RNA sequence: GGCCGCAAGGUUAAAACUCAAAUGAAUUGACGGGGGCCCGCACAAGCGGUGGAGCAUGUGGUUUAAUUCGAUGCAACGCGAAGAACCUUACCUGGUCUUGACAUCCACGGAAGUUUUCAGAGAUGAGAAUGUGCCUUCGGGAACCGUGAGACAGGUGCUGCAUGGCUGUCGUCAGCUCGUGUUGUGAAAUGUUGGGUUAAGUCCCGCAACGAGCGCAACCCUUAUCCUUUGUUGCCAGCGGUCCGGCCGGGAACUCAAAGGAGACUGCCAGUGAUAAACUGGAGGAAGGUGGGGAUGACGUCAAGUCAUCAUGGCCCUUACGACCAGGGCUACACACGUGCUACAAUGGCGCAUACAAAGAGAAGCGACCUCGCGAGAGCAAGCGGACCUCAUAAAGUGCGUCGUAGUCCGGAUUGGAGUCUGCAACUCGACUCCAUGAAGUCGGAAUCGCUAGUAAUCGUGGAUCAGAAUGCCACGGUGAAUACGU
């Protein structure tokens, strides 16, 4: 069967958002599209820093973006240029005067996105996927998580009939609304066609 | 909420909104200049009529 | 069903005559969610039907039920490949329904001007102990009979 | 969608924001009652003799990110697919799954 | 061949040729016109339909220059398409271009608005006006336009049996597995089996098993009963005005609005039962035994659907399978099927007069009052980014007449004549209006479908897609039934 999206499950609950804003029917679709433009533009330029959330909030007449990673320095730059030349290009792109803020990512092993985006790396430089797979499971567990899965599918090893495979350990109560999981996944592309990863950790109930 | 066919598989979103009003009846000078300067969070939309 | 309980639910008294038998008579008669034209039908050939008679409306009535109510029935069983009709008795709330049924089931196919005729007629034929609802309780009776042997 | 279909709709837009002032009321007095006999002839004639393409409604709405012609919300400017992923990752401001 | 027998036949007993297997016992599943126990609109008990007629609409076939591509037992056929006149477009006929309709690099010349000729248009040949920012720190070409050589751009072209992502179905069925211990040479087994019980692998008690994980239930939304807080654009019990209209002063009680709270737990009484889990009744309460409805989809199955929304390995074309333009087609018509609307009447048709709703939408938008037209509409022209204005009259119902069983005062296809609106343009191929014509059909063969309560049946109202085009899709309320002995 097919499954729901745990995010979207949960939005409302226990999630928060990643944009806030308020607008009439005038104003929705071009404020989206701004957006798309501005996390595209972001994740191109900062694809080796070790980014995992951008979040957008819209004042009055201003934008206001806050960047989540794990390696401030590259971001910062030496004494704060790189985040000029951002924002620079963001005001550009946005059309009205913008700010910029970063934040601290304490554990990138208990980081959804950023494990999906370590086993791609490894799955392109042609490691072994069942070590890979326990590297990041061990990882997590050894550092306080509750639960954790992952999931990888699609002409592992180059053979011609695809599969997938997974890992578990702990909890992962995916039927309970109270419960704090995290959820994100990514793609890697090889010789022989585009391979799937997807990771849920969990955290406790609230 | 499939790609192709089926038709009998749907989803349904629905947004709120929440208003409020407030009015204000023998101000002063410095009441007035005071709410024009005031600040409020991102998601909230204010309108002021005299 | 097979491991359910059914429940009688409440019916509610006519307004001029008190009277359940009748409410359920203008359900059986009702047609398409309207009730007030099937009430109306009603009165107007029970009204009749006692200038005719002589009598109390009730009492018409009754004695037009007693002329048609059932006591036997035959239901089907398969054996061997095979169809037995088994006679079985009948239960007083079900004696009454098949009555009513009968009843208006008759009166709507006759060939008068207009309903309230036709149920007055059809109720007066009763009383007198004939016509198609009579028919009905005789060939059945008849059915019940031939097949005493599988009781 | 192709990138020619894309091309074909910014082609369409500038030249009715090019002809919008001209074809409004300056040609549009065709509907004019005490306009005269035979002015509006004209008006007719050099109203057909401008680029078809100036007309807007022989524009089509598509769908911002993929080019869709099909199954087109005007509140979010998107297709439904990309309606669904969107609001699933949390980028649409209020927006959930709704119960009644 | 030998011996025996009346005969049927008995007894001793080979070779050539052909294959890589044939066989015994036991293990996990699946199946049985084998057995036992349970469940479900599965049968039974009832109420309306489809299969015949006319007309939407999709599919097979046939036809054509083309009738563009996909889905096609249950789980395709009002499906992708939440809306094909041009455009959309992907197909056909004809006219045209080759670094290109859409991008990054090099160089050499310059700068956007008005107007006339030939073209069906694409696209070729014409005039005057214009002088910009900047470092003018001297040319920067930064902005945009035109032209030449490639490096390249482009493909709704093939493979859903090379893939990612998303979806259908068994099925909201109660199941699917692991760690350590123990048994068997082993494939495996136990636990998960047994006595009760539940909607439930739900719970209790036993037993070489002791414990966990994904599922079940709860945490989420809405509906029904009460308390507190703030009373506008909402409300009008008591007081006074009045023009008899919440219209005025006023009031914060009630209906209502959306924020914090209380409430339902087998919690209490009796009986049955293993000192058990539970079961059958009663009291009080708005509500009683998971109170009603929704969201929520386990390990896996069908090489199930989608390269045409998107992405992507391999293959293929690149003066062409890649651009641009006018006119046609997807709307064809001997015929076969699936989903619907409207009838075949008196529980009704036509005329006049009058009760009672809920939920939604509005800026290139919704559009009142007044005047003109028999009508669809037209001309002036307030208010409204809205508990304020507009859409905007609910209909079935109720009262009084008329029709009197006729293919009719029932039904409404089809056709001629006059118009209206949106749109550069309604022939092929739009929706509405008035006058006239007035078809089949009289309850539908063998088959076959939905429904257990505010449900089925019936009557009206709104929204997305949208210049214009619903009988289809998704939502809202009014009236409101019959039956369940039983497996």
């Amino acid at each position: 069967g097919q499954k729901v999206h745990p995010n979207g499950i949960r939005l409302g609950i226990v999630k928060p958002w990643n944009s806030t804003w308020f607008a009439n029917t005038k104003e929705f679709a071009d404020n989206l599209d701004s957006d798309f433009k501005v996390r595209q533009y972001l994740t191109k330029e900062l694809a080796k820093a070790s980014v995992s959330r951008i979040v957008i909030e819209r004042p009055a007449k201003s934008i206001r973006v806050t960047i989540h990673t794990a390696r401030p320095g590259i971001v910062i730059g030496k004494k704060g240029e790189d985040v000029e030349k951002l924002r620079k290009v963001v005001a550009d792109i946005a059309g009205v005067p913008a700010q910029i803020n970063i934040a601290e990512v304490r554990k990138p092993e208990l980081d959804a996105k950023l494990v999906a985006d370590s086993i791609t790396s490894q799955l392109e430089r042609r490691v072994m996927f069942r070590r890979a797979m326990k590297r990041a499971v061990q990882n997590a567990m050894r550092l306080g998580a509750k639960g954790i899965k992952v999931e990888v599918s699609g002409r592992l090893g180059g053979a011609e009939i695809a599969r997938t495979e997974w890992y578990r350990e702990g909890r992962v109560p995916l039927h309970t609304l109270r419960a704090d999981i995290d959820y994100n996944t990514s793609e890697a592309h090889t010789t022989y066609g585009v391979i799937g990863v997807k990771v849920w950790i969990f955290k406790g109930e609230i | 909420i499939s790609p192709h066919v089926n038709k009998d598989a749907r989803d349904q979103y629905e947004i709120r909104t929440h208003l409020r009003l407030v009015d204000i009846v023998e101000p002063t000078e410095k009441t007035v200049d005071a709410l024009m300067r005031l600040d409020l969070a991102a998601g909230v939309d204010v309108q002021i009529s005299l | 069903p097979r491991r359910r309980v059914i429940g009688q639910r409440k019916i509610l008294p006519d307004p001029k005559f008190g009277s359940e038998l009748l409410a359920k008579f203008v359900n059986i008669l009702m047609v398409d969610g309207k009730k007030s034209t099937a009430e109306s039908i009603v009165y107007s050939a029970l009204e009749t039907l006692a200038q005719r008679s002589g009598k109390s409306e009730l009492e018409a009535f009754e004695v037009a039920l007693e002329n048609v109510r059932p006591t036997v029935e035959v239901k089907s069983r398969r054996v061997g490949g095979s169809t037995y009709q088994v006679p079985v008795e009948v239960r007083p709330v079900r004696r009454n329904a098949l009555a009513m049924r009968w009843i208006v089931e008759a009166a709507r196919k006759r060939g008068d001007k207009s309903m309230a005729l036709r149920l007055a007629n059809e109720l007066s034929d009763a009383a007198e102990n004939k016509g198609t609802a009579v028919k009905k309780r005789e060939d059945v009776h008849r059915m019940a009979e031939a097949n005493k042997a599988f009781a | 969608a192709k990138q020619s279909m894309k091309a074909r709709e910014v082609k369409r837009v500038a030249l009715a924001d090019k002809y919008f002032a001209k074809r409004a009321e300056l040609k549009a007095i065709i509907s004019d009652v005490n306009a005269s006999d035979e002015d509006r002839w004209n008006a007719v004639l050099k109203l057909q003799t401008l680029p078809r393409d100036s007309s807007p409604s022989r524009q089509r709405n598509r769908c911002r990110q993929t080019g869709r012609p099909h199954g087109f919300l005007r509140k979010f400017g998107l297709s439904r697919i990309k309606v669904r992923e969107a609001a699933m990752r949390g980028e649409i401001p209020g927006l959930k799954k709704a119960s009644w």
